[PDB]
DNA sequence: TTTTTTTTTTTTTT
């Protein structure tokens, strides 16, 4: 393998020329020892492939083409270099970027030639085969002859190059027959995983279904990504396994299940605000009509319903949280529902909450099993371990669940749905594992009138379609009438017609920032009013309609707090409460 | 064939350091000289060796020279060998007599007494390579963590120390003694396991001791003993269950805290083993700082199935620190002299919930209940207060109950679904995992 | 030289 060293001395020139990589190299080499001065760093480096055409194109192409012959000596080169660095006081890894490609492709298609080559391939993460650590290097200590003894085990999944079947036994008393004890806490174990990726369902060509394919995640790549996330996954596509021709079994056509090793795994759509941007965020934040402004831009086509819009943004903040000490939490995230005659744009309105909201996942009615319930993947998958897997609502943790036809979901689902909102967790007894896992989620749905257009005529009782405690947990019930005004109908027409014929993306960039910086806490000014308001409700709102509870007031907290994040005020203020007093009026009238 | 490479780590001198570590010390006579005796005295089984005094003893071994090689860090970086070495030298300086051993008295105490007396006496006839040191112990060794306020000596980073989540748990943590925290779940019932395990032989006897290594082993008969062997034809031999020793074993999974976890990502429970005097220490649904040696245990198998070898590992128990564990009538006697026992203690019920002390008033009747009576035949007349609530929707009446069972003796907090029929009527709900039909 | 497997979805049914 003289050429193996040739790839290295070719790339050795690339070491220090250009040296723009050595900065982060050294940086790892420093922040590790700075954590060593504490009182965690991964070893691997992003390399934009873009630069490499500026040295050897002849080396460039093969990096994608036959990485088994190229990437391991340059891999060795990272380690070689970094070892030449200070200071005395590990195999490393790589990623790259792209800057692609041939080799630009989506998971929907692959092979023949596409195999055995570096590729970037993007998409949905499912089903997340769960983590187990893996054996690589063996080590043992002889006595009384002493010394230190070892082996190095190599799976077909490790590295790239084909190698003799190392596995699987401890060397165990190498000659002369001296006892050899496992070196545990010495010998190397890198964690391993296999994660399939489904191509985006909407970009599917035809009635043909989505096809996922697995990608092995070694070292860091594990725990980086949960299921359901959009991820560009890069690495080299291995031809793996016997062709059924290893043995007499089986006499058949089928064979060669295969996946991709390495490499990078970037998430896609967080975010990156620099300075110049957030300066705009705050420049706008100063303006006092901006709440309404942000509300209007939500629905480019849709008419008005600005009170509903506001309500949505109020859910888009999260309305902070407060966790008790040694007691149960006070839910701060906001749960609402839409109701009204068909063609209210309720479903389509949900589809706006599909993209800007930074998750979570929406569902049409069904739904289940238990939605966010894991429903206990069974049996095992794999190696004799019964496993759970992310359910809808779980995947939706700290995100937006949305529902088309929450009225059409089963009565049996509703049980765990109560468990979704008050208890705000997930209880699992099924086989099984008894874990109570956090279900804390922002949840909005829509329901149609139980019977026809009578949504307006009939009392809310019987118009519910989903009694009862379901109604309590809802911060708002929104009745939207299809009722006719020809005066309005002209307006209804023209904007709808100019349809087919204040910026939202920035709205996401702003909302995200308003979450973490900052939480408002509270001031007594809102308190000096909304109390008067609540009792005012109870002594009045019962002479009109129902219901009224303490909970509906707790929403005054959440609502006010939501707009409090909208003002980006470091604290809650009275006028925010006035925004709440606004929203609940139109909630019941 | 098995390349071999030098490393700064050497067991040779560290053994000696262990000899000087035990029985020679002051700050805590010393703890290692007569407590070791009290084990050999048979008033105690667990040998608690603190990382604390490993630190303070290195304060005696450095500051305060002459300087000594690393311990607690070398410990928690390996974690397993230090119970096979640090403990193996304990045999040397252990007190002989010790005091009042008797013989039987204790069952099998005479067995081992006469084991090595019939062994040496049957070895005395042949002389006119020994039962392994782990065979005679009757003491477990438990390391305990250093948090620590005196870890601030400091060695800084080397302290874990932290009760990290299993998400935080990593593959390089194999062979590393660490702290982990989390809820107890499914907590397999205590079972004996095994240790050496002497199987008798049939014609001329003698004995051989098969070491208990790993999770499984091959049984053996043939004949090892030279006299039953080759003449004639081979001495048969069977296992003697009273010649066996069993270390205590109870394995229990511990689930993640769930706030340790990222928002998605279903809870990941981890596998733990219990060994020794620390058996029965852990019960279902219990948060604890649990420290222990974390080792791979492949495989059985399968085998060629896995690949890579993909260890699947497990944890062993070492230490347990559990969060939240007349003169009592005198503690009651400010309340006895307080007067107004009934209305005041009625105010004391659920002091959180405001109003309706008229309700709490009856809840008071409940907490005490009583007195029943027995008719002399007899058939009990309750005796038990079944009082119910009403009204709706929330009221936080759930709080009334929530505090009541939290306080009232032998309480059960339930709901509709909730405790089922089989959640209330003893049936035969198949037991998951460990079997069966409990 | 062999290893090892009961929920979840849907269904037709009194
Ligand atoms: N401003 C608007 N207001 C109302 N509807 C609109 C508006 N703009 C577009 N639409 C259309 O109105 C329809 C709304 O249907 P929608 O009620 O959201 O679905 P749906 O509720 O699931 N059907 P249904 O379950 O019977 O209520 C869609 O065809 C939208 O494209």
């Amino acid at each position: 393998d003289a050429v193996f060293g040739d790839r290295v001395r070719r790339f050795q020139e690339f070491l220090d020329t250009f040296t723009s990589y050595r900065d982060s190299v050294r940086s790892i080499q420093v922040y590790n020892s700075n954590n060593a001065a504490n009182y965690i760093l991964p070893h691997r480096i992003i390399i934009s492939l873009d630069d490499l055409r500026e040295f050897d194109r002849s080396f460039w192409s093969g990096i994608l083409v036959e990485p088994a012959y190229f990437i391991p000596p340059a891999e060795k080169a990272l380690t070689d270099l970094a070892d030449s660095m200070d200071d005395v006081p590990h195999p490393w890894k790589l990623s790259f970027k792209g800057s692609f490609g041939a080799h630009a492709l989506s998971p929907r298609t692959l092979t023949a030639q596409h195999l055995n080559k570096l590729v970037s391939v993007e998409g949905i993460v499912t089903k997340t085969s769960l983590v187990r650590p893996k054996l690589i290097r063996s080590v043992h200590y002889a006595a009384k002859t002493g010394r230190f003894h070892y082996r190095d085990y190599t799976d077909a999944t490790t590295t790239l190059t084909t190698r003799i079947p190392t596995p699987a036994i401890y060397p165990t008393e190498d000659t002369e027959g001296n006892k050899l004890t496992t070196e545990y806490g010495y010998s190397t174990f890198i964690d391993h995983q296999r994660i399939t990726v489904q191509e985006m369902p909407e970009m599917a060509p035809a009635g043909q279904l989505p096809r996922s394919i697995d990608v092995i995640l070694d070292d860091d790549l594990v725990d980086k990504t949960k299921p359901g996330d959009r991820v560009n996954v890069v690495g080299v596509f291995k031809s793996l396994g016997a062709g059924g021709m290893n043995q007499s079994n089986s006499n058949t056509l089928i064979g060669f299940k295969t996946l991709i090793l390495g490499n990078t795994v970037y998430p896609l759509h967080r975010q990156m605000l620099t300075d110049f941007d957030i300066r705009n965020i705050n420049k706008l934040s100063k303006k006092k009509d901006i709440f309404d402004i942000l509300s209007q831009s939500l629905a480019p086509s849709i008419y008005g319903h600005d009170h509903i819009k506001k309500a949505i943004l109020l859910m888009l903040m999260g309305g902070v949280e407060k966790n008790l000490e040694n007691g149960s939490h006070l839910r701060g995230d906001i749960n609402i529902l839409m109701v009204g005659d068909p063609s209210t744009a309720k479903s389509q309105l949900l589809r706006f909450v599909l993209n800007t909201a930074s998750l979570a996942i929406a569902t049409t009615g069904r739904g289940s099993s238990g939605v966010g319930l894991t429903a206990a993947v069974t049996t095992d998958r794999e190696t004799g371990e019964r496993r759970l897997e992310a359910g809808a609502m779980v995947l939706a943790d700290r995100g937006v669940v949305c529902i088309d036809e929450f009225d059409k979901m089963t009565d049996v689902d509703r049980v765990a749905i109560h468990e979704v909102m008050e208890q705000q967790t997930v209880t699992i007894a099924k086989a099984g594992i008894h874990t109570t896992l956090n279900a804390r989620c922002s949840v909005i749905a829509a329901a149609n009138p139980v019977f026809g257009q009578y949504d307006v005529n009939r009392d809310p009782h019987q118009n519910i379609a989903l009694p009862d405690s379901l109604l309590s947990r809802f911060d708002l019930l929104f009745v939207v009438t299809d009722d006719i005004n020809e005066i309005r109908d002209r307006s209804i027409s023209e904007h709808v017609l100019r349809t087919h014929r204040v910026t939202i993306p920035f709205l996401r960039k702003y909302v995200q920032y308003a979450k973490e910086r900052v939480i408002p806490q509270l001031t007594q000014e809102a308190i000096n009013v909304i109390v008067k308001n609540y009792t005012d409700l109870r002594n009045d709102d019962n002479t009109k309609k129902s219901p009224i509870t303490a909970r509906t007031l707790e929403t005054l907290i959440r609502l006010a707090t939501a707009h409090a994040k909208v003002r980006l005020s470091k604290t809650v203020n009275k006028v925010d409460a006035k925004v709440a007093a606004n929203l609940l009026r139109f909630a019941l009238l | 064939a098995l390349p071999s490479i030098q490393l700064p780590v050497d067991y040779n001198n560290l053994f000696n350091e262990i000899t000087d570590f035990l029985v020679t010390f002051k700050q805590d006579g010393p703890k290692y000289m007569a407590m070791l005796q009290k084990v050999a005295n048979r008033e105690l089984n667990s040998v608690i060796i603190d990382l604390d005094d490993i630190l303070q003893y290195q304060n005696e071994k450095f500051l305060q020279g002459t300087q000594a090689d690393d311990l607690v860090s070398a410990i928690q970086q390996n974690a397993n060998h230090f119970t096979e070495l640090f403990c193996r030298a304990i045999d040397n300086n252990m007190p002989l007599p010790t005091k009042e051993i008797d013989y039987k008295d204790d069952v099998l105490d005479v067995i081992l007494n006469q084991r090595r007396l019939r062994n040496e006496r049957m070895l005395s006839d042949r002389t006119n390579e020994l039962f392994p040191p782990n065979l005679t112990r009757r003491y477990f060794l438990y390391f305990k963590p250093l948090s620590q306020n005196c870890a601030r000596r400091y060695r800084k980073k080397a302290i874990s120390s932290k009760p990290l989540s299993v998400r935080q748990i990593k593959g390089d943590f194999l062979g590393q003694l660490i702290t982990v925290r989390g809820i107890i779940t499914r907590v397999s019932d205590v079972k004996p396991a095994v240790e050496v395990i002497a199987y008798t032989c049939d014609q001329c006897g003698y004995e051989v001791f098969q070491e208990v290594n790993s999770r499984t082993f091959t049984p053996l008969s043939e004949c090892t003993s030279e006299e039953c062997s080759q003449n004639q034809t081979k001495g048969q031999l069977f296992m003697s269950t009273r010649a066996s020793k069993f270390s205590a074993f109870q394995e229990c999974k511990i689930q993640e805290l769930s706030q340790q976890v990222p928002v998605g990502h279903i809870p990941r429970s981890l596998n733990i083993h219990v060994n020794g005097t620390l058996v029965r220490s852990l019960s279902p649904g219990d948060i604890v700082d649990v420290t222990g040696i974390f080792l791979p245990a492949p495989y059985t198998g399968f085998k060629a199935l896995k690949a890579g070898l993909l260890t699947e590992t497990y944890l062993e128990a070492q230490f347990v620190r559990q969060h939240k564990k007349s003169d009592v009538e005198e503690r009651v006697m400010e309340l006895i002299t307080s007067g107004d026992v009934y209305n005041r203690l009625a105010k004391s019920i659920a002091p959180e919930i405001y109003g309706n002390l008229d309700v709490k008033k009856a809840l008071l009747l409940l907490l005490v209940g009583g007195v029943d009576k027995r008719v002399g035949d007899g058939m009990k007349i309750r005796g038990d207060i079944n009082v119910c609530l009403m009204g709706d929707p929330g009221v936080a009446k759930s709080q009334l109950l929530k505090a009541i069972c939290k306080i009232s003796p032998r309480g059960v907090y339930t709901t509709g679904k909730g405790s089922s029929g089989v959640g209330l009527t003893a049936a035969v709900m198949k037991d998951p995992v460990t079997d069966e039909m409990i």
